[PDB]
């Protein structure tokens, strides 16, 4: 049932989220980029 | 340009280069592995499987209607057909550029809407390539019988394997299918008044359940069921038509499969769906097999493969890996010996692996197969060269961005010229494209990568004593004698070049060996079985053979037209590094060939499985070369082909030669006397029914058991149709309703007829197969093609002796090769725009390749041609660099540029050195590139620092 | 919500045919199947056009 | 900009341009030749063929439900269908962009009676018509030669989808029954045929062993000859009732083939292989004095087309170079500025080579050449005159008006990709070729050219009239405004078409004959028709196709003929007669052959006309309605009306009248009182009378039908039919007229349903006058009648073509003027924009000059003219506005007076390149002459207003 797609979607997010959390890490280049990158959890709250 | 700003991005550009490298490895992960590319072109056969009929009745009533309704399909290139014992088999092969499913569509459009008499249903063969047979297996068991093994095969194994995605079908050979045989004694047949057809139209009837729809009772609706279905044999024996034996049985056998001391067993062939990836599917069929052996099949019955494609895959991965490893190792070691410093050595060394990932990602994202054959032939020592110069400057300069931006422009130039020469490899199509194109792709990509690395990272990364002035002496060491050596050596390349072989493939060793074994005409399945058994006896004598499997006759699909007189033999081997003997490879083939000539009635042709497939789908027959003998009369064409067979057998180049079509077999021809049957009240139909059912034994109906299905067949009893007299004794039923032996109204005689009729585009021919072993193609075909067409008795009905095989293959290949090769010359001439001498620095390497080829007795095949492409590609860079640095101007650069030149000429001609080593499956193709490149580079380098600077002081001053 | 998808086994009036009887009575099971499919079931015979 | 590096890159740009030269020559050597572009739309028809059956038991239950399911096929555009004796054939034409095999696949899916799919060919795929000639051989022998040698051979030519036979005689085996010995014999035609059919088989007994050998068993019962059949009446060889008859020069009964070009394959390319095949047939295969000889051969047309276009482009070339030579004075400069033409052409082939664009000769003939060099000759003029060291100091002065002027002529040439269908297929390769070559002219004039380093009285005459511009505001704007409406009411009177005649090699005829006519009488009428057609010195061969062929892709009766009329080369026309005048001489002549109604068209275009509208004519009028009688009544009205209008030439009702049929109904109660099945009767009619084939005898690779049928004069008339007998349940003969109404009843011959509507078609040709005014008049006169309603009436054919073309013109026009003004912004622009009517004047006075109309071709012509005209305006206004920016009035003779030569030069080369294209003498110039006329005429009256009213306009506006 919908659990096939549930698992597919959620696991996919468990795959392609460090895809950008490492991409933004490199992109942000003014050490400090980590600090700027910590804006994520604060929003998650 | 960007060399300026990339320096201040050191960390950043390094970081992304790590990230890229990650995506590099990832790109390599989702990359299709080909150990042996799909060499075959786009083909498709149409199969008409009539059960019990003979050749004359099959060609005229099916092959002629089909060929009539087919010849104009949008896509055709070659069209062939073979008509045989109850089989119209029409092979079509399309032009280069036609999609499989598209082609199968057009074809299937043209084959349906027909009308085939004996209930014949023209279907299509499964979508597969010659090289698609990936998993050959057999069912072993100490305790169970062949009927049970056959049942397992049909109802469990083949179904399960069919569930594997990428498997288009599973081809069965051997065993015993189960019929419900009904033995009619003809004595009480025309005694109870009604004859065969009355029965076979009655027993065909009472076996079809009835549904009565809904019957209502109260508020319920019960569906009505009538169970009138013949189940077991007792439900069969008790059937009536008016007021004989009944047993399990089998149809006459299409084939018999044999093995190691095992006369009668059963095999399956896993047919890979076209384009799908072998190893990927292999995982699936492996899991399926394990699931069968461990769970589905009864314990004590095991599926045991004897040919598996993943074996060759492992051998290939091993060998190629070994080649790349030894390559990079040697390149790094010479880097160490020539630089001294391990730090810089490693700095230039990492240009190699990093570029690979940069090449992989481009191949991955834009649909390119990871072809292992066109990868082991990679040089490495060519890649680093750019970076190498970026080192040679800096290291020999003691900011650094200035020397790198200095040497940058003469590297982008060198980049193009070396990445250009590889472009002609994209020209040739067909089977020489699926094998060499990914190499050129990977090289170009790894050159984009090598350039980017050399110019945007390398700068950022922050006994010879006798060799030095000895060179300073010969420099000082006469314009006439110089150009004399130049021209003389040039004619050296011309002479030694004009005198060399011209193959097409360097054999390409697979794990095993395939045999086209040929037995005497019109023999019985039993006799053929004995003979095959003895052949396997003869084969197992050699210790090098692992398993030997025979296929006599044909599989039950109809995708082969083979008679019981034909055998195909699989011969597997032990690992090459395991043979407790001294035999080579061609020595093993020659030994087996000698032994096989000692057995009577057995002619044996040698080839390999996948290549037997593609050779067949190409030529029309299973041999390297074939000689077609067109003609409308059989006897004539057979005579001509006899002459051509002896003629070709003569030449000391053709190791095997024989006519492909079996001779006219005998046959008991039952003609029907018209005027007599008229004068006696008998119908031809009745006779035909007696033959087809009473003698032939057509299946009446079909019985179901669970998920299984069997054929109820009716046929005259044992010891009744044994011979012409007996058959003539069989009776019918006139209008008088009694007895008339067919001997009264039918002429039953012993005639002969053709076994197989190989129609070629409605131009009947007769194939003369020939395999060559030793002599090349040019030296062979010279004498051969010379002799043949000038010793044949013209002309009559056609009789134009044509050729086929790797002949027109090699011809078209070389044709396109020399079509695109001179085109790249002007391309790499406008680049050099002075350019004349650098362009003339090309045939220097030619003789260098020729000496190494002549040394190793090789030939000028497509492989070695590609070798000369890489060679001509890189050997000009040395000229460019020994010109940019460069009448006393010689020592302004020569003595200075001598060190990196050797360094580049060392690393390049050292990566292909381990790829110049034989042994192990997967090196056969790559080797002739190494033999050309290394040997070419050694002499061409040993000369470029001698005659070229002595040619630069002879310009615009004379 | 929760339910078994497949409907339970429904009753059927099953007309099996005794072979040995129709044998010792001279009758074909095809006749019976036609009796049911047509006589009981009621198969369409032809196609009328207006 | 990039002239800088280029000036120091002379040798390099020269070498690379040489490279593009070589790859350009190579690109042209790998380009498909198309002389008559595949005008057709994506269509496919389904054939449900029922042999020997009449015309109402074929539509009631066959065409209708098929039409129901098939109507829902994706990509469907127009759905037509026709039902009749023999068959139901349903035509489906699709929307544009619908790929062939895809469509045929959807169709094939939906149709899954035995409905089949017709061969995949265009209505212009019939590329090689031929006939088997001999002096000694008989039509049956020629028929077998056709069937088993010629067609099987030509079917091997790659690109040939199928071959269509017409004429000759298929051979069958037949016994000629005499029911006299069927009377008291109680064997029916069905038992006779089931018997005679079931005993034709060759069983095999599989493998019978004998020691170590295993021999196959062969039973042989296949019938071989009528000898083996003979074991009553006369059993003989014979032939089925004749399909149609084909006739030629005095030959009434021969046999022909039609080579069908597979869809989307190159005609000449396939013609090569066909030529190989045909040659092989004559040389080595066929018996001597049996020669396959063509009468239509597409190769001829390709020849005449490449000759016409070749002559055109050559003449244009030499004329343009003549202009350059006469102008510059220096042959050196003339050559170095001329070599832009071959350079750009080679530089345009490559871009067409990689975009896979074909080489339409019809549209490549219409290239101006002298409009390509205008990007280059202005520079040369500005250097070899204005300048009189540093070359690219002068190339910068006229640079901006050139880059922007040429991007303007490109953006103007651009919106030809708007329209679709036929008006696109015809004029599309030109748009691309011109685009690419234009960008090449740009890339040459400001690159390779900088690397290269009676007029006397014309000079001050110009100075005088420019001094007349000093003042006269209301007079200048007077001329402008007055001529604006002066051309607005000149193109308001112009006639409007859709395309010119487009002359092919020959002439096709849809010849209509009296209803119900036998095949013999039809044959005689055709004989006469053809003997009257040969009464001209200009007719090479005349071929008639009366009736039907073998396949069934035509539902034709003997009353229907299609005629092919081949001509002599126009070069050798002794009789002083124009082709159109030949056509009217033919029409007049044909109005003196009794019963012979003749439709006039052409072999290629007739097909697409039919697939488009419905019937084989330029125009049709469809009268819809579910009643046969009334729709035919109204159709009689519309016919009689339309045939009175002076524009309509031929007019007929496509659907042939109802015909008598001897009809045998069966009496139920009678055969219920005599114990007889209707199936016995139908068997009697289908086998006995009808003569249905019973079985199939094989001889070598050939095969023939074995047929059983009653002898002649046993089915002679309705009496004789009614008089033959058939047995009953009482075991005794029963006469047929005892249980069956054998009578004579009128039935419909052909039922045509389009878009699920029963309609009748009044087909008619526009030949004689105009299209716009004509259709206006006639269609207006149609509204008088139409006696409603119980019935709708529509127009079709090139009417829809005109509509789509016009609508597309109205769509395109403001689209370009948007960007054109946008590009002309900054570098006020309205001043330059209003140069289009200046060119429009000549473009319309030239149409009235030679006697023409306003077709899509001439429209594209105006699209072209606007470019060069606005280029001249741009150059003028730019050099003016830059020269200056009364003291300002001085600039009107200074900044404009010195632009005399560049403007005149451009306006000359661009107007002499199309003069040869304004020639008609030859096949392939029948579409170029519109653009040629529009540009040539519209440029020689545009410059005179660019150099006079325009400077006065600039001086008047900027104050
Ligand atoms: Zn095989």
């Amino acid at each position: 049932g919908q659990f096939e797609n549930q698992q597919r979607a959620q696991a996919r997010l468990a795959v392609i989220l460090p895809m950008v959390l490492a991409l933004m890490f490199v992109l942000l280049f003014g050490r400090q980029p980590a600090l700027i990158l910590m804006a994520v959890p604060l929003a998650t709250l | 340009r960007l060399v300026t700003l990339c320096f201040n991005r050191r960390g950043i550009v390094a970081l992304v280069f790590a990230m890229v490298a990650l995506y590099g490895w990832y790109a390599w992960k989702q990359l299709p592995l080909e150990a042996y590319p799909d060499i075959a072109d786009t083909t498709s056969q149409v199969v008409t499987q009539v059960n019990g009929l003979a050749a004359e009745e099959v060609e005229q009533q099916i092959t002629i209607p089909l060929e009539r309704e087919i010849m104009g399909v949008p896509g055709m290139h070659v069209m062939r057909s073979k008509s045989t014992f109850g089989l119209s088999l029409i092979t079509v092969v399309f032009k280069d550029g036609a999609e499989d499913y598209w082609s199968r569509q057009r074809l299937q459009e043209r084959i349906n809407g027909v009308s085939l008499p004996y209930g014949a249903q023209p279907s299509l063969d499964p979508l597969t390539s010659p090289i698609g047979e990936i998993y050959r297996y057999t069912l072993v068991s100490k305790t169970r019988d062949l009927r049970e093994l056959s049942e397992l095969q049909f109802w469990k194994v083949i179904p399960r394997l069919k569930q594997v995605a990428g498997v288009v079908d599973v081809a069965n050979f051997g065993g015993l299918t189960t019929q419900f045989m009904l033995e009619f004694d003809p004595v009480m047949l025309s005694k109870y008044n009604i004859s065969l057809n009355q029965i076979t139209q009655a027993i065909s009837e009472n076996n079809a359940n009835a549904g009565g729809s809904i019957l209502n009772r109260g508020e319920q609706g019960l569906v009505v069921r009538g169970v009138g279905l013949i189940r077991n044999l007792d439900d069969l024996g008790n059937i009536v038509v008016t007021q004989g034996r009944v047993v399990l049985g089998n149809p006459q056998r299409h084939g018999i499969l044999g093995m190691d001391r095992n006369p009668d067993t059963i095999q399956g062939i896993t047919l890979l769906l076209k384009n799908e990836n072998p190893s990927v599917v292999m995982e699936g069929v492996h899991a399926a097999v394990r699931d069968l052996n461990d769970n589905i099949l009864p314990k004590d019955v095991k599926v045991v493969p004897y040919i598996d494609r993943s074996n060759l895959v492992d051998a290939t991965v091993h060998t190629v890996g070994k080649t790349l490893m030894e390559g990079m190792f040697l390149v790094s070691l010479v880097l160490l010996l020539f630089l001294g410093s391990p730090r810089a050595a490693i700095i230039v060394a990492v240009t190699i692996p990093l570029s690979l990932l940069m090449a992989f990602i481009l191949m991955h994202h834009f649909k390119i197969p990871a072809n292992l054959l066109s990868l082991g032939a990679i040089d490495f020592g060519i890649i680093v060269d750019g970076a190498i110069v970026v080192m040679e400057n800096i290291l020999r300069r003691r900011d650094i961005m200035q020397s790198v931006l200095q040497v940058a422009r003469p590297i982008f130039f060198g980049m193009i010229v070396i990445i250009t020469a590889y472009l002609p490899l994209f020209a040739f199509q067909r089977i020489e494209y699926k094998l060499f194109s990914p190499m050129a792709f990977a090289v170009g990509f790894a050159l984009f990568g090598a350039l980017l690395v050399a110019l945007l990272l390398i700068p950022g990364l922050a006994a010879l004593v006798w060799l030095a002035p000895r060179y300073e002496s010969v420099l000082n060491r006469s314009t006439r004698t110089a150009i004399g050596i130049a021209v003389a050596t040039l004619v050296g390349v011309m002479i030694l070049g004009a005198t060399i072989g011209r193959d097409f493939l360097p054999y390409l060793d697979e794990g095993s060996i395939w045999l086209q074994v040929t037995l005497p005409p019109g023999i019985s399945l039993e006799k053929a079985g004995q003979m095959a058994d003895n052949l396997r006896a003869a084969t197992m004598e050699f210790p090098e053979v692992e398993h030997v499997v025979t296929q006599v006759g044909r599989n039950d699909e109809g995708t082969d037209p083979f008679s019981p007189s034909h055998i195909e033999t699989a011969v597997t081997l032990h690992p090459y590094s395991t043979w407790t003997s001294g035999r080579d490879k061609q020595q093993l083939i020659e030994a087996m060939a000698t032994r096989f000539r000692d057995l009577p009635g057995t002619q044996v042709g040698f080839s390999q499985p996948m290549i037997d497939g593609v050779l067949d789908k190409l030529a029309g027959a299973h041999s390297d070369l074939v000689v077609k003998v067109y003609g409308n009369d059989f006897a004539e064409t057979r005579q001509v082909a006899t002459a051509i067979t002896r003629l070709l057998k003569t030449v000391p180049g053709a190791q095997d030669v024989i006519i492909d079509q079996e001779p006219p077999l005998p046959q008991v021809r039952i003609d029907v006397d018209r005027a007599a049957a008229a004068r006696l009240g008998i119908n031809v139909a009745d006779v035909m029914a007696l033959i087809q059912t009473g003698i032939g034994g057509s299946p009446v109906t079909q019985v179901f058991v669970e998920d299984r299905s069997y054929n109820v067949v009716a046929r005259f009893i044992g010891s009744s149709r044994n011979d012409p007299e007996a058959i003539g004794n069989l009776t019918l039923t006139a209008a008088n309703g009694a007895h008339v032996a067919l001997a009264q109204v039918a002429h039953i005689r012993l005639a002969e007829g053709e076994t197989t009729i190989t129609r070629e585009m409605n131009k009947r021919h007769l194939t003369v197969r020939l395999n060559l072993r030793g002599r090349d193609l040019s030296t062979f075909l010279e004498e051969a093609r010379m002799r043949i067409d000038k010793e044949v008795p013209y002309d009559r009905t056609h009789i134009q002796v044509a050729w086929g095989g790797q002949f027109e293959n090699q011809q078209r290949a070389q044709a396109r090769l020399a079509v695109i090769l001179p085109m790249v010359l002007a391309l790499m001439f406008v680049l050099l725009f002075q350019p004349a001498l650098i362009l003339m620095a090309v045939p220097l390497a030619t003789l260098g390749g020729l000496v190494a080829l002549h040394l190793r007795g090789m030939t000028l095949n497509v492989s070695s041609a590609v070798g000369f492409i890489a060679l001509f590609g890189v050997a000009v860079l040395n000229a460019i660099i020994m010109i940019a640095n460069l009448k006393e101007a010689v020592v302004r650069g020569a003595g200075e540029r001598m060190r990196p030149v050797l360094m580049t000429a060392t690393v390049a001609a050292l990566g292909l050195i381990p790829a110049a080593l034989a042994h192990g499956l997967g090196s056969d193709v790559q080797r002739p590139l190494a033999t050309v490149v290394v040997g070419g580079l050694i002499t061409a380098t040993a000369l470029t620092l001698v005659l070229l600077p002595a040619l630069y002081y002879l310009i615009e001053t004379r």
